[PDB]
RNA sequence: UGACGGAGCCAGCGAGUCUAACCUUGGCCGAGAGGUCUUGGUAAAAACUCCGUCGUAACGAGGAAUUCCUAGUAAGCGCAAGUCAUCAGCUUGCGUUGAUUACGUCCCUGCCCUUCACAC
RNA sequence: CAUUGGUGAGCAGCGAAGGAUUUGGUGGAUUACUAGCUAAUAGCAAUCUAUUUCAAAGAAUUCAAACUUGGGGGAAUGCCUUGUUGA
C-alpha cells in the first residue's frame, strides 16, 4: 500500500492467481444497498446452477445433458453401440 | 471485469499475460469483443466475451494508447495515443486493415459519432478535430485553448495565464443527435461546443469553492507574505485531537491514495462527461461529485414559427371550437409546456388517430419528446399509450428514416 | 529470512518484493536477495525524485537547477504538468519526462540547433 | 562518437546554449578569437 | 533445518558458519567482540560471573 | 517507444556487466552451501569474510533458454518476415518463398527501396519477432541473416549446395503443419546458442502425430538443413525429402539488430589465424 | 526587432526552410523569385497556397525559402508545405487568431498535406 | 513515346601518409647497380524540363508451357562501397521518378482446425 | 551577394504649451458592504475600579490515560511489570 501510494499508483500489477468463491442463493434485492428502492428481483443463482441434468442415478438408465433419458432395455442394439461410441469420443477429449 | 446487473455477478474477468495496467476500455456493439488499452504497453489487448480468451494484441502505436471506441454501426475500432496519431482498425472481417491518421499533437480523448461516420479527438494543443472515418480526412477543427478557464494554485509560482498546466480537454462526448460536443478536463470549465458551426454554445464553471485548489485565476495578494502564501502554512498542530494532528502523508504521492496522503488541497477537475441517452442533460464527474446539468425546468420562451395570430388565448378558442389539430399546432408554435399539456389532455380519444396522422413532420420530434417526459411521471398510463400507438402507427416510417433526430425521444 | 530457506512462501514473497522495488527504480538489480537490507536506503529512494532524474537525463545542469525549473512550471510527465519536486518517477514513467510544449527552454533547445518550427509553438 | 550521437537526449538543456551558435549546415561555429563600437573605431583610425 | 524457524534458525546458522571458519581463518579476524564501553562490559562480566 | 527501447537496452547491458562481477560472488556462496552440507572447513578468504556470512542468511533461498528469448519462450508464437536484397533476381524471390513456407509464421515482404533502419523500425512497431534477409550471386543464394527483435542477436550464415524445390518437376505442394525439429551434434556453448536462435523461429507444441520434420544436422560447422515427410510403418519409418537442401555455416553473431553495424560482436570467424583449420567451433 | 517566424516543410529527402517576416510582399525561393521555380509544369503547385488564401494576405510580409535535398517533385512539395506553415505561423504570432483559423480551415479543406507532413512509413502485412 | 547539339537544374550513402596500367623507339650519365629524358601503339549523377535540326548470314520486342507479384509495391534511372563467410564474368548499399489492378470469396485447388450470467 | 549580427550618421511618415525607458513609496480592490471596548439581557467611549465583595453552584476507583517509536541485536546501571523479604 505505502509503495503504491508513493509511486502515484504507477506500479506493475501482481502476478495473476486463481481462487475459489462460494456463492449462496439469496434474493437479488438483499445484495443491493439499503434505500427505498430495488433494481433487480431475480435470484442470485441461475436455473442451471440450481439443477443440472447429469448422470443417471439408475445404472440401467442413460441420461444426457439435453434432458433425454433412455433405459438400456428399450434401446435397440444399434443404438447401444452408437451411444457407446459416442461415450468413447467424449472421454477421449477429456 | 464483466458485470451482470440482473444477478450482480462478475460473470467473467479478463487479464493480460504480461499483467499490464489498463486505463481505457471499449466494448463491441454486439457485446462479443472487448478491447482495452494501457499507458505502459503500447498495444491494444482484445478478448472474447463468451470465452475469455485473448483473441489478439493490436500493434502499431509508438506510444501509449490513451483511448478507444467502437463504431456503433460500422463496428470499426478507433484508437488514439500520445504517438500523435489515430488508427482505425477493421478487426472484424476476413482481412484486417489499419488506417493511421496523423495529428499535430498528443491525443487525450476521443468520441465516436452515433452514425459511426466521424470521430472527434481532443489534443494536447487544446484542439478538437473531427475526421471522416471512411475518407480519413479532416472535416472540422475547434479551437479551445482560449475558452478553457484554469486557476492558479496556491503552490504555483507562475501566473495562470502563462500556466500550461491544463489548457486541453481530457474527455469529450457527442450529443446523441450528433450536433454538439461536451468537453472537460483538469480545469474549472465544462465547455459545450456545436460541431457543424464550430462555436462555443456555452461554458460552465465546475466549482466556486475556494477549498479546491484550481478555482481562482487570481489569488489575493494579502495572503502572500515574506515567508510565502498564508494558505501553505500547515495548521494541523493547532488541532486539539491527536488524530487530526497526525500526518500520514507520503512525500511525493500525487494520486491514488487517501486525501490524508496527498498533503495538498484537492484540485478541481472533470474526469468524465456524458450526455443523457433519454433527456437533454449531461453529467460530469468531478472531485466534489457527479454534477448533472439538465434543461428540465424550461422557463425560457423559445418560440418556433410564431405569427401575430398565434396567442395563448387563440389556442383555447380553438379547443372550445373543437379544432384540435390547429389548437395542438399553435401550442407547439408557442412551445409552452402548460399549453401543450392543456391541449394534449383535451383531445378526446376518438380524435387521437385523426390528429396524430395530421401532425406536421416538423413538430413530430417535439410531441414525442413531450410524451416521453410527461408519461414517465404522469398517472394517465392508458391515455399516453393510446397517443404513442397512434403516433408510431401514423409516422413509424418517418422515424426510421431519421433515427438520430429521434434517438433521445424514442 | 527467518523462514526456512526452502519454504515456497519465503521465495515467492522475496521475489515479489524484489520485483516491485526494481520497477520503482529503488533497486538497481534483482539478482541478490541480500540487497533488500544492504542496498535499500533513503538515498536510493531520493535518487528517483524528479529533480534527480532530470539531472541524470541531462535536462538540467544541476539538481538545484532542475528544482527551479519544476517550480517554474517547465516540466511535464506525460500530459500532466508537475510543479512538485518530490515526485517519484518509476522506471516506466521515466520515458515520459519532458518539457512543456510552450516552454521557453524548448525554444532555446531548438533555436540553438536552428531547428525551431513556429507552427508547433 | 557515433554511440554518443545515437544516445543524445533531444531535451538536454545547458545554460551555455544561449552563447553558443550553430551554422546553417548544423555544425557548431567557433569564433577564431575569443565587433568594435564606433567610438573605438574613431580612435583606432 | 526446514522446520526450525525464528531466532533458532539465525542462531543456528551463525554457530555453524563460525565452526567451519575456525579451522582456516585467523583467530583475530574470525571472532570479534562487539564494541561496548568499559564500564558496561566489566559490569556485564561481573554479573555473569556471579 | 524510442526512449523506452533505448533505456531497456542500457538496463539490459548494465545487468550483464553486474552479473559478470556477481559470478565470483555466486561461486563463493556455492562453497558455503557445500561446506554446510558436507561439513568441510571453509577456505581462508571465506572464513574471514564476515559480510558474506551475514549476507548468506538472506541469499540462502536462491535457486536455460537465452535471456533475449526467455521472456516469450513457449508463450507467444514467433512472427517472422522474410525479405531479400534490393532488386532481387527471380530465383531469389522463389527461394525467399521457400524459406517462408519453411517457417509456419513467416510472411514474405518485397524489398524495393526499403531502407535498413526503416525496415527494422517498421518491423519493431508491428511486433515482428525475427527478420530474415537473403542474398544471392547470379541467382544462387549465398547468405542468410536472422535478426531477432527488439535487441538481437543477429546471426549471419553462408549457404552452400543450395537445391531449391523449384528445380524439382511435379514436386507438388508442401504441408504446412507445425513441424518437429531435430538438432543433431550441437555440443559447444556456441552450438547451443545457435540452436536457441534457430529453434525459436518455429511454433511451440507441435502435434505428436505431426507428419513434418525439419532437421538441422551439424557436420564440421556446416549445418545441413533438410525437410522430410514420414509415414510410420509396421516395421520402421519411411521418409521422403521435401526440400530445399542447403548447408549453412555461421560466420558472425552480433548482439544487436542487423541495422546496427556498431553492435558488439558475440562471435566471429577467424579464417587467417594459423590454427584455423584444426578446431570446429560449433 | 522585426517580427519573424521560421518553419520547415519536408518531403522524402527534400527539406525547405521558410522565413516569414513583416515586409512588402517579396516571395523568394533559393534567392530567386517564386515565379522562376522549376519544373514549370508543377509551378502552379507551389502557387497553390498563394492563390487559395489570396495574394492580399502576402502583401504585408516577405517570405524567403531555402530548399535542399531530394528531387524536383519532392522539393516542390517541401516548398509549398513550408510556405503554408510559415503563413499560418506568422498569422498566429503577429496577427489575430481568427485569421489563423480561417487559413488553417482553407488549407485543410483544399489539401491537408499543405500543413501536415505526408510520410509513407512502411507498414508490414 | 526517335537520333544529334546546346541550355537550366535536383540527391543520399562513402575519407587508413591511403587509390593503383602494359608493351616499345632512342639520347645522356654511371665501373656496375641503376638514374634521368625522349618516343609510338594498346587497354581504360542519371532521369527530368526548354530550345534548334533531320525525319518515321542474323535480326525488326520474342510461340507452347511455366514462374512471381498488392503501396512508396511493380517498373525505370543513376551514384557509391567491396567491410575475415560469398562476391568483381559480380555483390551489397544509397538516393531519384513512381503506377494499373484487387484489398472480396471459400465457387475451384491445396493446407489446417473442430465435432460464471443473459441470449442461442 | 546575403546578414532575421553590433555600433553609428541621416531622411520620408506620425506629430496640439514635448516624447521614450526604468524605478521607490502610499492608497483602493484581489470572497458578498449589519460600526469600537468591556467583567456584555447593559455600561463605557473623559470611563468606573471608594459596592466588585458575599451567597449559590461546582471534586467519576476514569483513583484510567505516549492511539505519537526508522531497521537488526542487546541493555551492566536505569525505567516498566510480576513475585518476594523485613517493618
Ligand atoms: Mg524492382
Ligand atoms: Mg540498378
Ligand atoms: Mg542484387
Amino acid at each position: 500500500y505505502k509503495l503504491d501510494v508513493l509511486s502515484s499508483v504507477h506500479f506493475v500489477p501482481k502476478p495473476a492467481s486463481t481462487s475459489l468463491e462460494i456463492r449462496v442463493e439469496t434474493p437479488t434485492i438483499s445484495m443491493e444497498d439499503a434505500q427505498p428502492l430495488y433494481m433487480s428481483n431475480a435470484s442470485s443463482l441461475a436455473p442451471q446452477e440450481i439443477y443440472n441434468v447429469g448422470k443417471a442415478e439408475k445404472d440401467g438408465e442413460i441420461r444426457l445433458k439435453n434432458g433425454v433419458a433412455m433405459s438400456k432395455e428399450e434401446l435397440t442394439r444399434e443404438d447401444k453401440n452408437r451411444l457407446r461410441r459416442a461415450l468413447k469420443r467424449k472421454r477421449s477429449k477429456a | 471485469r464483466a458485470w451482470d446487473l440482473i444477478r450482480y455477478r462478475n460473470f467473467r474477468t479478463f487479464t493480460g499475460t504480461e499483467r499490464i495496467q489498463f486505463n481505457c476500455l471499449a466494448v463491441d456493439p454486439s457485446g462479443e469483443v472487448v478491447c482495452a488499452g494501457s499507458l505502459d504497453n503500447f498495444d491494444i489487448h482484445v478478448w472474447s466475451v463468451q470465452t475469455g480468451q485473448l483473441l489478439d494484441a493490436l500493434s502499431g502505436h509508438e506510444g501509449p494508447v490513451s483511448c478507444l471506441s467502437f463504431s456503433q454501426e460500422n463496428s470499426v475500432l478507433a484508437s488514439a495515443s500520445w504517438d500523435k496519431t489515430i488508427r482505425i482498425w477493421s478487426i472484424f472481417g476476413r482481412s484486417q486493415q489499419v488506417e493511421p491518421i496523423e495529428v499535430y499533437s498528443d491525443v487525450l480523448a476521443l468520441s465516436m459519432r452515433p452514425d459511426g461516420k466521424e470521430v472527434a479527438v481532443s489534443t494536447l494543443k487544446g484542439q478538437i478535430s473531427i475526421f471522416n472515418i471512411e475518407d480519413a480526412k479532416q472535416v472540422g477543427n475547434i479551437d479551445c485553448r482560449k475558452d478553457i478557464i484554469s486557476g492558479r494554485f496556491n503552490q504555483d509560482r507562475f501566473t495562470a495565464k502563462n500556466s500550461e498546466r491544463s489548457k486541453f480537454f481530457t474527455t469529450i462526448h457527442y450529443s446523441f443527435d450528433g450536433m454538439a460536443i461536451v468537453a472537460g478536463g483538469n480545469n474549472n470549465s465544462i465547455c459545450l461546443y456545436d460541431v457543424p458551426n464550430e462555436v462555443l454554445l456555452k461554458r460552465f464553471i465546475v466549482s466556486r469553492n475556494m477549498a479546491l485548489n484550481g478555482t481562482l485565476e487570481f489569488l489575493n495578494s494579502k495572503k502572500m507574505t515574506e515567508a510565502g502564501s498564508l494558505d501553505l502554512i500547515d495548521d494541523a498542530g493547532e488541532n486539539s485531537d491527536l488524530e487530526d494532528r497526525i500526518d500520514n502523508s507520503l512525500p511525493g504521492s500525487q494520486r491514488g491514495g487517501d486525501l490524508s496522503t496527498r498533503k495538498m488541497r484537492p484540485e478541481v477537475r472533470v474526469t468524465s462527461v456524458q450526455f443523457s441517452p433519454t433527456a437533454n442533460a449531461f453529467a460530469a464527474a468531478s472531485t466534489e461529485g457527479l454534477l448533472i446539468y439538465s434543461t428540465n425546468d424550461t422557463i425560457l420562451f423559445d418560440p418556433f414559427d410564431l405569427d401575430v395570430d398565434v396567442t395563448p388565448h387563440s389556442t383555447v378558442e380553438a379547443l372550445r371550437e373543437k379544432q384540435f389539430l390547429n389548437a395542438l399546432v399553435m401550442a407547439f408554435r408557442l412551445n409552452e409546456e402548460y399549453l401543450i399539456n392543456k391541449v394534449y389532455e383535451a383531445i378526446p380519444i376518438k380524435e387521437i388517430p385523426l390528429v396524430a396522422s395530421n401532425i406536421p413532420a416538423i413538430y413530430l420530434p417535439r410531441i414525442l419528446k413531450f410524451i416521453g417526459d410527461f408519461a414517465i411521471e404522469s398517472q394517465h398510463i392508458e391515455f399516453n399509450l393510446i397517443w404513442i400507438k397512434a403516433l408510431l402507427s401514423a409516422s413509424g416510417g418517418y422515424i426510421n428514416e431519421h433515427k438520430y433526430l429521434f434517438s433521445t425521444a424514442m | 529470512s527467518l523462514l526456512p530457506p526452502t519454504d515456497p512462501f519465503r521465495r515467492k514473497h522475496e521475489q515479489l518484493l524484489l520485483d516491485k522495488l526494481y520497477a520503482m527504480g529503488v533497486l538497481t538489480t534483482k539478482s541478490k536477495i541480500s540487497d533488500l537490507e544492504n542496498k535499500v536506503t533513503v538515498s536510493a529512494i531520493c535518487r528517483r525524485r524528479l529533480p534527480v532524474i532530470m539531472h541524470r537525463l541531462k535536462m538540467a545542469e544541476t539538481i538545484q537547477d532542475a528544482v527551479k525549473f519544476i517550480e517554474q512550471g517547465h516540466v511535464r510527465v506525460g500530459p500532466n504538468l508537475i510543479n512538485d519536486p518530490a515526485y517519484l518517477v518509476t522506471r516506466n514513467m521515466e520515458d515520459y519526462v519532458t518539457w512543456v510544449d510552450n516552454s521557453k527552454i524548448k525554444k532555446t533547445l531548438l533555436r540553438y540547433r536552428n531547428q525551431i518550427d513556429d507552427f508547433d509553438f | 562518437l557515433r554511440e554518443k550521437a545515437k544516445e543524445r537526449n533531444p531535451d538536454e538543456y545547458y545554460h551555455a546554449m544561449h552563447s553558443r551558435k550553430t551554422d546553417a549546415k548544423g555544425l557548431l561555429i567557433s569564433s577564431r578569437h575569443g565587433s568594435l563600437s564606433m567610438d573605438q573605431v574613431k580612435l583606432l583610425k | 533445518d526446514d522446520q526450525v524457524i525464528g531466532k533458532a534458525r539465525s542462531r543456528t546458522l551463525e554457530m555453524r558458519l563460525n565452526r567451519l571458519s575456525r579451522v582456516n581463518g585467523h583467530q583475530d579476524k574470525i571472532n570479534k567482540l562487539e564494541k561496548v564501553p568499559m564500564h558496561i562490559r566489566r559490569g556485564m562480566i561481573d554479573k555473569h560471573v556471579k | 517507444m524510442l526512449r523506452r527501447q533505448a533505456r531497456e537496452r542500457r538496463e539490459y547491458l548494465y545487468r550483464k556487466a553486474q552479473e559478470l562481477q556477481d559470478s565470483q560472488l555466486q561461486q563463493k556462496r556455492q562453497i558455503i552451501k557445500q561446506a554446510l552440507a558436507q561439513g568441510k572447513p571453509l577456505p581462508k578468504e571465506l572464513a574471514e569474510d564476515e559480510s558474506l556470512q551475514k549476507d548468506f542468511r538472506y541469499d540462502q533461498s536462491l535457486k536455460q533458454v537465452d535471456d533475449e528469448y526467455a521472456a516469450t519462450s513457449g508463450i507467444m508464437d514467433p512472427r517472422i518476415i522474410v525479405t531479400t536484397s534490393r532488386d532481387p533476381s527471380t530465383r531469389l524471390s522463389q527461394f525467399a518463398k521457400e524459406i517462408k513456407l519453411l517457417f509456419p509464421n513467416a510472411v514474405r515482404l518485397n524489398r524495393g527501396n526499403y531502407v535498413m533502419p526503416n525496415l527494422v523500425d517498421a518491423c519493431k512497431k508491428s511486433g515482428t519477432t525475427d527478420l530474415v534477409v537473403l542474398h544471392e550471386h547470379r541467382g544462387v543464394p549465398t547468405s542468410l541473416t536472422i535478426s531477432h527483435f527488439p535487441h538481437g542477436p543477429t546471426a549471419q550464415f553462408s549457404l552452400h549446395n543450395v537445391v531449391m524445390r523449384h528445380d524439382i518437376i511435379n514436386a507438388g505442394n508442401q504441408s504446412e503443419v507445425n513441424p518437429h525439429l531435430i538438432f543433431d551434434n550441437f555440443t559447444t556453448a556456441l552450438g547451443k546458442r545457435v540452436v536457441c536462435i534457430l529453434k525459436h523461429l518455429f511454433n511451440a507444441g507441435p502435434k505428436k502425430d505431426s507428419e513434418r520434420v525439419i532437421t538441422f544436422a551439424n557436420r564440421g560447422d556446416f549445418i545441413s538443413v533438410r525437410q522430410h515427410v514420414y509415414v510410420r510403418t509396421r516395421e520402421g519409418v519411411e521418409i521422403a525429402e521435401v526440400g530445399p537442401r542447403f548447408e549453412m555455416r555461421l560466420f558472425e553473431l552480433r548482439l544487436g539488430t542487423l541495422e546496427n553495424k556498431d553492435a558488439d560482436v558475440e562471435w566471429q570467424l577467424r579464417r587467417f589465424i594459423r590454427t584455423a583449420n584444426k578446431k570446429d567451433y560449433l | 526587432a522585426v517580427p519573424s517566424v521560421q518553419t520547415f516543410g519536408k518531403k522524402k529527402s527534400a527539406t525547405a526552410v521558410a522565413h516569414v517576416k513583416a515586409g512588402k510582399g517579396l516571395i523568394k525561393v533559393n534567392g530567386s523569385p517564386i515565379t522562376l521555380v522549376e519544373p514549370e509544369i508543377l509551378r502552379f503547385k507551389v502557387y497553390e497556397p498563394l492563390l487559395l488564401v489570396g495574394l492580399d494576405k502576402f502583401s504585408n510580409i516577405d517570405i524567403r525559402v531555402r530548399v535542399t535535398g531530394g528531387g524536383h517533385v519532392s522539393q516542390v512539395y517541401a516548398i509549398r508545405q513550408a510556405i503554408a506553415k510559415g503563413l499560418v505561423a506568422y498569422h498566429q504570432k503577429y496577427v489575430d487568431e481568427q485569421s489563423k483559423n480561417e487559413l488553417k480551415k482553407a488549407f485543410t479543406s483544399y489539401d491537408r498535406t499543405l500543413l501536415i507532413a505526408d510520410s509513407r512509413r512502411p507498414e508490414p502485412k
